[PDB]
């Protein structure tokens, strides 16, 4: 069972420029490696075959180079519809392997996240839980701190973050925070806050309710 | 228009039985190869099994050998996979997709998946509620809350409102349920005047709610 | 009075050759009761140009009455299954067309053609494709083989 140890797993770069993903195998494969483009919730489709031969139709920025052991995939500069992910295969040897993949994320001009806080329903307090919601809206880069603040106290394990892929125009990621309580936990504090880091912001941001 | 398209997917019993099918349009499978590959949610491609349907090889991961049955009726233009003793890490989205060396079709068309979910859990539907802001453009939206299977949609105003519209990829929550919420910007000053609804379809559940996301 | 021993040919891609209708090979990776279905080769040993590691052979399918035989297509050495009667074969002395260099480069096995030099029994890199002719040993194909005796 070969395998196909592919990197890096994560790459970022702006539009234009070439990139380079690299594919190692775990012993010789021969010339039997193919590219496959995967776009989010869809089928992969093929890129590159038997190494280096380019598929009937594909953009001839696209390249694939190998020896043996390492193989390489190259995009001489990017295009609009080049937001994938791209997974090599062997298919010389039984089974046919996979490596994890690589996502090609599109880097644009830092983005601040704009900040929105939502208390609890009436109806979902009928039911006997609460969930708090902050919502951080299209920015750049992905990575961002949320931190939930009830009655000034930081909170642990109470929370899931949920991520958008970058939006169709604009290239922007957008985040749910999900605090989750009980009726009686809800009712026994009256502040609840949100506090946000990211580079497109000089401090933390703080979005805040009182139950009334 | 050269296609696979699969059918057979859904929630299944751990230690059950399902087949999925892959239907080809726009070439005929007697001198193809057709492979089965699949993918674990989060995960990477998993290669499962293939078969020669003229010649009828047939070829399994050692995973799924045993267990799964690949066949094809060249008659039917069909390939087929008899999944039986299924376990959750059979949980997957299953593609079936061509192989021909002589004319480079090295999986140059794959099927559009079926998802295939092991679990002992029953179905549920949504619960939807509102997010309605507390108080130069606002947000409201819609948590789609404690829902079994995947996946659920959501549209606001019935589709008519496409701009600015966020919905967050399922978590699972302890209590095994799925929870997402979807987002709308909006004009601070078109609060007051329009309505917001949004739309959820648990095609699962067979469950349709519309809900006024309202101050 | 040839010395012949029976076997089966693997190429280093772990391919198995079938038979592909009446005078063709192919090359496929096989699992489990498929592997049944594999050629059974007859490698005749037979008189030739013995250069250092290279072993003069011929290569029959156990009574289906057919040799492998190197001929020209468009003046391109071409390999090609070929009936012979089968009271005459096998023999030492034999016809080039018939006859292959069992070379050893490295731990593995080359099949050069006798009548055509610098062209090997080759496989492709995708399965269930023809055995054929190659004319490289440097190229993208694959002319490394290994052998598992059978009685």
């Amino acid at each position: 069972d070969i395998q196909m140890t592919q990197s890096p797993s994560s790459l970022s770069a702006s539009v234009g420029d070439r990139v380079t993903i690299t594919c190692r195998a775990s012993q010789d494969v021969s010339w039997g490696v193919a590219w496959y483009q995967q776009k989010p919730g869809k089928a992969p489709k093929l890129l590159i075959y038997s190494t280096a031969s380019l598929y009937s139709g594909v953009p001839s920025r696209f390249s694939g180079s190998g020896s043996g052991t390492d193989f390489t995939l190259t995009i001489s500069s990017l295009q609009p519809e080049d937001f994938a992910t791209y997974y090599c295969q062997q298919y010389s040897n039984f089974p046919i392997t996979f490596g994890q993949g690589t996502k090609v994320e599109i880097k644009r001009t830092v983005a601040a996240p704009s900040v929105f806080i939502f208390p609890p329903s009436d109806e979902q307090l009928k039911s006997g839980t609460a969930s708090v919601v902050c919502l951080l809206n299209n920015f750049y880069p992905r990575e961002a701190k949320v931190q939930w603040k009830v009655d000034n106290a930081l909170q642990s394990g109470n929370s899931q973050e949920s991520v958008t892929e970058q939006d169709s125009k604009d290239s922007t990621y957008s985040l749910s925070s999900t605090l989750t309580l009980s009726k009686a936990d809800y009712e026994k504090h009256k502040v609840y806050a949100c506090e946000v880091t990211h580079q497109g912001l000089s401090s933390p941001v703080t979005k805040s309710f009182n139950r009334g | 228009e050269v296609q696979l398209v699969e059918s057979g997917g859904g929630l299944v019993q751990p230690g059950g039985s399902l087949r999925l099918s892959c239907a080809a349009s726009g070439f005929t499978i007697k001198d193809m190869a057709i492979h089965w590959v699949r993918q674990a949610p989060g995960k990477g491609l998993e290669w499962v099994a293939r078969i020669w349907p003229r010649e009828g090889f047939t070829y399994y991961a050692d995973s799924v050998k045993g267990r799964f049955t690949i066949s094809a009726d060249t008659s039917k233009n069909t390939a087929y996979l008899q999944m039986n003793s299924l376990r959750a890490e059979d949980t997957a989205v299953y593609y079936c997709a061509r192989f021909n060396g002589y004319w480079n079709y090295i999986m140059d068309y794959w099927g559009q998946g079926t998802l295939v979910t092991v679990s002992s859990a029953s179905t549920k539907g949504p619960s939807v509620f509102p997010l309605a802001p507390s108080s130069g453009t606002a947000a409201l939206g819609c948590l789609v809350k404690d829902y079994f299977p995947e996946p659920v949609t959501v549209s606001w105003n019935s589709g008519a409102l496409t701009s600015g519209v966020h919905t967050f990829p399922a978590v699972l929550q302890s209590s095994g349920l799925y929870s997402l919420s979807s987002v709308v910007t909006v004009p601070s000053s078109s609060l007051g005047t329009q309505t917001y609804i949004c739309n959820v379809n648990h095609k699962p559940s067979n469950t349709k709610v519309d809900k006024k996301a309202e101050p | 009075p040839v010395r012949s021993l029976n076997c089966t040919l693997r190429d280093s891609q772990q391919k198995s050759l079938v038979m592909s209708g009446p005078y063709e090979l192919k090359a496929l990776h096989l699992q489990g009761q498929d592997m049944e279905q594999q050629v059974v080769f007859s490698m005749s040993f037979v008189q030739g140009e013995e250069s250092n590691d290279k072993i003069p052979v011929a290569l029959g399918l156990k009574e289906k009455n057919l040799y492998l035989s190197c001929v020209l297509k468009d003046d391109k050495p071409t390999l090609q299954l070929e009936s012979v009667d089968p009271k005459n074969y096998p023999k030492k002395k034999m016809e080039k067309r018939f006859v292959f260099n069992k070379i050893e480069i490295n731990n593995k096995l080359e099949f050069e053609s006798a009548q055509f030099p610098n062209w090997y029994i080759s496989t492709s890199q995708a399965e269930n494709m023809p055995v054929f002719l190659g004319g490289t040993k440097g190229g993208q194909d694959i002319t490394d083989f290994t052998m598992q005796f059978v009685s």
